[PDB]
């Protein structure tokens, strides 16, 4: 219904799609070829996780334009992207847990905290060495 | 004027004083706050916040009652809750520092306007000068008082601004003051110059204007003497990134993105135009020769600075000289665009410059497009202006040559050049050039290091990471504006002059050749073996796959150790004879 009348609005453009072995996520019309070089981290498995990393980044970047998001069509498209992002985040969490299971020998909480502070340390600094702010903390 | 503002300030001060925060302005505030807390926490049990939220409505009603009754006793019409804000001010900016900074800036703007008016009145009779025409009695003393006032406001504003920026990193104080109070759009935070030359060469900084009258004329290359560093501004940088902000917002629905300011453009010397414009505020339509002299000065200075700073960066005299010629060509193109006002940046400099140009060229009712046409033909007219600026740039580059004791490059040596491409295309091609150079440097360094290239690989990957969003941005912008014959085009620029349905085709066919200064300014081959960089954007390419495992392993190790560092740091951040 509103999917066709809302895609042409070229406002959301959720490029990433996660779609069975690992629930591969595809950024755009580019095929995924795992270049294996190799029950801990090994082979193409880590590469999959690496892909998820970029997804994570754009997810935060997503919020950016959604902070620029603000009648009936707008609300319907808003709920539509909310559902899309919810299911995509659920699938990414599930395949991350599968990665952790294959990487038994970082818990989606400490690692995400480190990434969201890496955003800060990279936007201005490089600088991941000193903590002498005492006011920005 | 400014009454309900004072009421809001006082109410905020009472609200934040009644409960213990960073307030010590009085002879003591801690005593009163401690007594209030001791009184409150005996019957109520925190409870202070609940009590304040309970009584805030009554206090606001009380102040409304007070204003209503005081205007009732007044013989004029009895007022009502019509004062600014029927509700107490919101909590978005209830910080004491923010409010104090805002009021300080507002009063500084008002007094600066007052001093400007006083100078204009007392120095209106350079012109009508009585003499070395430095002795005036009232004018000199007034601008000296302004000088001392600015001297103290320098350190005051420095301290307040650094505190605010540290507290709210990610914003800018100058823009906040500009938007909150439109009373000072002419304000240019240059008044608080740090260079000693701007204090001694400029006797009054921003006001080396009418209080000082010299009428110094620009000295061409034929003149052996120069401006003796009249506007010797700071040198530009070479390792700073692009900017996504400072783009005009046509509307919230569109919110066009993907446009970024090139590093070279955002490091531009344009300091000297503001004081000379302030000096020549009087004398409309007859000081354009002074404007021409000033723009020749600034063009020569920026060309000399660019050649002095960029030429040593690289021992490849040939291609470095060609790249410098292309860079100064692009600088001239941007200067021509801002002369005609065909740019997208809207900072405090460009906004003021375009306002002044519009009020100068536009007599009484000329349309915006009419003013664009008038300034374009004036720039193209000969007395051409874009031959005088070309000769000034040649003079500056020749000064750089004789200072460096080198030869005159073949590039830019032509006395005439053609009409340039739209600035978006130039920004895109120079972005591709710098990306290619950085990739060639980083990949070569990583290959040379490897066993130890883990740091080099980290540098390469953290340089590559920001480029994906950049690529997506201008690709998406190009896909929405390409091939439009100025009828349905997004702007007034005559698009559809590039035969390329896709950006990859044009970047492949555009500058896959000589890096000389004529049109084609790239030199990049053996990269695809031109289109494989997309597969290098994401970490699946064959070339990176050789070191991918080692790079991701060392990256994860660094992630773990830095996680430990940050968590232990945040735990530690709890606190005669």
């Amino acid at each position: 219904t509103n999917e066709e009348t809302c895609d042409d609005r070229k406002e959301y453009m959720n490029q990433w799609s996660c779609g069975d072995n690992y629930e591969l996520c595809k950024y755009n019309g580019v095929d995924v070829k795992p270049t294996t070089v190799r029950s801990k981290l090994d082979g193409n498995d880590v590469t999959f996780f690496n892909l998820f990393e970029q997804w994570n980044k754009e997810i935060q970047y997503q919020i950016e334009q959604y902070m620029t998001n603000a009648c009936k069509e707008k609300c319907k498209c808003y709920k539509l992207w909310i559902e899309k992002i919810n299911d995509q985040w659920g699938k990414q969490k599930d395949n991350y847990n599968k990665f952790r299971s294959k990487q038994i020998y970082v818990s989606l909480s400490n690692f995400l905290f480190f990434s969201c502070w890496e955003e800060y340390i990279q936007k201005y600094f490089n600088s991941k060495i000193k903590n002498i702010g005492s006011d920005t903390f | 004027k400014g009454f309900c503002h004072a009421v809001q300030r006082s109410f905020i001060d009472y609200k934040n004083m009644i409960l213990g925060t960073s307030v010590n302005i009085y002879e003591h505030i801690g005593k009163l706050q401690e007594d209030i807390k001791k009184i409150i926490e005996k019957g109520t049990p925190e409870n202070v916040n609940a009590w304040w939220k309970g009584i805030e409505r009554e206090m606001w009603d009380a102040v409304r009652c007070a204003i209503t009754k005081i205007n009732k006793k007044n013989n004029n019409s009895i007022f009502n809750g019509d004062e600014c804000g029927v509700s107490p001010p919101t909590g978005n900016d209830e910080d004491q520092s923010v409010s104090w900074f805002k009021e300080w800036g507002e009063q500084f703007c008002i007094e600066r306007l007052r001093y400007e008016q006083n100078i204009r009145e007392a120095c209106t009779i350079c012109i009508n000068s009585k003499s070395g025409d430095k002795i005036q009695g009232a004018c000199k003393r007034k601008c000296e008082k302004y000088k001392k006032y600015i001297s103290e406001k320098k350190q005051e504003w420095d301290k307040q601004k650094t505190k605010y920026e540290n507290k709210y990193v990610g914003k800018s104080a100058s823009d906040l003051l500009k938007e909150n109070y439109p009373e000072c759009i002419s304000a240019n935070f240059f008044i608080f110059n740090d260079n000693i030359e701007y204090k001694t060469y400029y006797p009054y900084g921003d006001y080396s204007s009418i209080c000082s009258c010299e009428q110094v004329k620009y000295y061409k290359y034929n003149n052996a003497e120069k401006k003796n560093n009249k506007s010797l501004c700071y040198e530009k940088d070479n390792d700073m990134t692009w900017s996504k902000k400072y783009i005009k917002k046509l509307e919230n629905g569109r919110s066009l993105e993907g446009v970024y300011v090139p590093p070279r453009r955002q490091q531009l010397c344009l300091y000297e135009l503001f004081p000379i414009i302030i000096k020549n505020e009087e004398g409309m339509e007859k000081a354009k020769e002074e404007l021409l002299e000033t723009l020749q000065i600034v063009a020569e200075r920026e060309a000399y600075y660019l050649w002095k700073q960029y030429n040593p960066t690289g021992k490849g005299i040939d291609d470095a000289n060609k790249k410098a010629c292309c860079a100064i060509r692009g600088s001239f193109y941007d200067l021509e665009d801002i002369i005609k006002g065909n740019d997208l940046v809207h900072d405090e400099y460009t906004k003021y410059i375009d306002s002044k140009l519009n009020e100068i060229f536009g007599s009484s009712n000329t349309n915006d497009i009419d003013t664009k046409r008038a300034r374009t033909d004036w720039w193209e007219n000969e007395t051409t202006i874009r031959q005088l600026v070309w000769d000034a740039m040649q003079s500056g580059v020749r000064y750089a040559v004789e200072e460096k004791n080198e030869n005159f490059p073949l590039c830019m040596g032509v006395e005439h050049i053609g009409i340039a491409k739209p600035q978006f295309i130039r920004w895109l091609e120079e972005w591709t050039n710098e990306f290619c150079e950085k990739y060639t440097k980083y990949f070569e360094d990583m290959k040379s290091k490897c066993i130890e290239c883990k740091k080099a690989c980290a540098n390469y990957t953290n340089w590559l990471n920001p480029k994906r969003i950049e690529w997506n941005g201008m690709s998406n912008y190009y896909n929405k504006i390409y091939r439009k014959s100025n009828k349905e085009s997004e702007d007034g620029k005559d698009y559809s002059m590039i035969m390329a349905p896709t950006v990859i085709d044009y970047l492949n066919k555009r500058c896959h050749g000589e890096i000389n200064g004529n049109y084609i300014c790239c030199s990049c081959k053996n990269i695809g073996a031109l289109d494989l960089m997309n597969e290098v954007l994401n970490k699946m390419d064959k070339k990176y796959s050789a070191h991918k495992m080692k790079c991701t392993e060392v990256y994860l190790e660094h992630v773990e150790e830095q996680l430990n560092e940050i968590d232990n740091a945040i735990k530690d951040y709890k606190l005669g004879c």
